[PDB]
């Protein structure tokens, strides 16, 4: 079976949002996102 | 590899990547510039620079 703990998401879950190139800027985009700090569920294989 | 297009900080096309060679290619504005005639009185001559 598995389990159903939950953990923090942290800094994690960030991906590029298109595939435009942008060096050493601070660009701000709207899109979806894993919220920082946010609950994951933890899952169990057996 | 996975970049295609190239930005900038205030959002314009800079740079672009060849779709059939795989490099790249910056892009830069062709002559834009601002023309200003200058020339002495009319009344005085018709040279102008």
């Amino acid at each position: 079976t598995t389990t159903q703990s939950y953990t923090n998401s942290f800094t994690r879950g960030v991906y590029y949002p298109d595939k435009v190139f942008r060096s050493s800027v601070l660009h701000l985009t709207q899109d979806l996102f894993l919220p920082f700090f946010s609950n994951v569920t933890w899952f169990h294989a057996i | 590899p996975f970049q295609q297009f190239g930005r900038d900080i205030v959002d314009t096309t800079d740079a672009v990547r060849d779709p059939q060679t795989l490099e790249i290619l910056d892009i830069t504005p062709c002559s834009f510039g601002g023309v200003s005639v200058i020339t002495p009185g009319t009344n005085t001559s018709n040279q102008v620079a």
